[PDB]
């Protein structure tokens, strides 16, 4: 609702005998990405990956590839802390992932704040919605609380998440605006294609949208067919937009009572489409 | 910009 | 499973018209642990020159990448993407149709 994000994406890998953990950062304004930070680069820096954040200067690139160098060894220590939590081997590979940010309004004031954590893929600990307190996903998590709440943790936290975060966002949006402040409609159409006397698929197309957030939906004579409709993720094109389809198998001789809806925030109105012959 | 100054789990 | 295995699309950036030059994509997601390898194959081959973007993830925790080539589409070459992952026994190979 006029709304905007920024998100950034920590990962880091062990690999017994193959050396110390891997630490990749990236850096989303929306459903744009625009940084990265490998720590298996040939030299490891920030590097931009959108065309707005070029103009940044060498400054810029420094402090973050300074915070990044920062952030991979403290997730080592962590990835070292976490083995001896779970009483882990120093055999096995682990991953630690991290994602922390802040969305806006169209007035660019915070509506919320998030900061949190998984270890091997499942849910860890959480900033809550508060800024101030943290929830736990087990007693190995309660260790991590017990040590952040020690530590005021979460008032750091808080000073980045309602101050430099929408800062920098509010920044971002200005220096990127033709891209990241315009929605890009999705281009609808309905395929037919006979699977045999008796059946036919209609498929609901959406392509060259953005931002990512889309809903594509059948009716069969007003009602919606959620469990006879089949719908694939929604996926990047590689040109920043994104894609969707959704089909349903029809009774031949039926189609007309087939409709496809499509909902998505550059529509000034939901679309209603059907199979033209 | 991302954060700085996080401590360890 | 601790695991998750990837889905896997293949499909082109705009719709195929023979002759005309396109991008090939792999999007593989949903996956869990991170480490993953992606061929993408003209007429059975690897193609050598294949890009992919940095690692993320959703907000479930599963990571996905996008490979991508340059290919002009014709009637006859045949195009897959090869993938292999922890949670698989052996690799899985899906070929590319043009309406999905």
């Amino acid at each position: 609702m006029g709304s905007h994000s920024m998100r950034y994406f920590y990962t880091s890998v062990s690999r017994p005998g193959r050396g110390e953990p891997r630490f990749i950062s990236v850096g989303y304004v929306d459903d744009t990405q625009f940084v990265r930070f490998d720590s298996d680069a040939a030299s490891p820096r920030e590097e931009p990956r959108a065309p707005w954040i070029e103009q940044e200067g060498p400054e810029y690139w420094d402090r973050n590839t300074q915070i990044y160098k920062a952030q991979a060894q403290t997730d080592r220590e962590s990835l070292r802390n976490l083995r001896g939590y779970y009483n882990q081997s120093e055999a096995g590979s682990h991953t630690l992932q991290s994602m922390y940010g802040c969305d806006v309004g169209p007035d660019g004031r915070l509506l919320r704040g998030h900061d949190q954590y998984a270890y091997d893929g499942k849910d860890y600990i959480a900033l809550n919605e508060d800024l101030r307190s943290w929830t736990a996903a087990d007693t190995a998590a309660q260790i991590t609380q017990r040590k952040w709440e020690a530590a005021r943790e979460a008032e750091q936290r808080r000073a980045y998440l309602e101050g430099e975060c929408v800062e920098w966002l509010r920044r971002y949006l200005e220096n990127g605006k033709d891209k990241l402040e315009r929605a890009d409609p999705p281009k609808t159409h309905v395929t037919h294609h006979p699977i045999s006397d008796h059946e036919a698929t209609l498929r609901c197309w959406a392509l060259g949208f953005y931002p990512a957030e889309i809903t594509l939906t059948w009716q069969r004579d007003g009602e919606d067919q959620t469990q006879d409709t089949e719908l694939v993720e929604t996926r990047p094109a590689g040109d920043r937009t994104f894609q969707k389809w959704a089909a349903v198998v029809v009774p031949s001789g039926e189609e007309q009572r087939y409709t496809c809806h499509v909902q998505h925030e550059g529509l000034p109105k939901p679309l209603t489409l059907r199979w033209e012959p | 910009t991302p954060q700085d100054l996080n401590t360890m789990l | 499973m601790i695991q998750r295995t990837p889905k896997i699309q293949v499909y082109s950036r705009h719709p195929a018209e023979n002759g005309k030059s396109n991008f090939l994509n792999c999007y593989v997601s949903g996956f869990h642990p991170s480490d993953i390898e992606v061929d993408l194959l003209k007429n059975g081959e690897r193609i050598e020159k294949v890009e992919h973007s940095d690692l993320s993830f959703s907000k479930d925790w599963s990571f996905y990448l996008l490979y991508y080539t340059e290919f002009t589409p014709t009637e006859k070459d045949e195009y897959a993407c090869r993938v292999n992952h922890v949670t698989l026994s052996q690799p899985k190979i899906v070929k590319w149709d043009r309406d999905m």
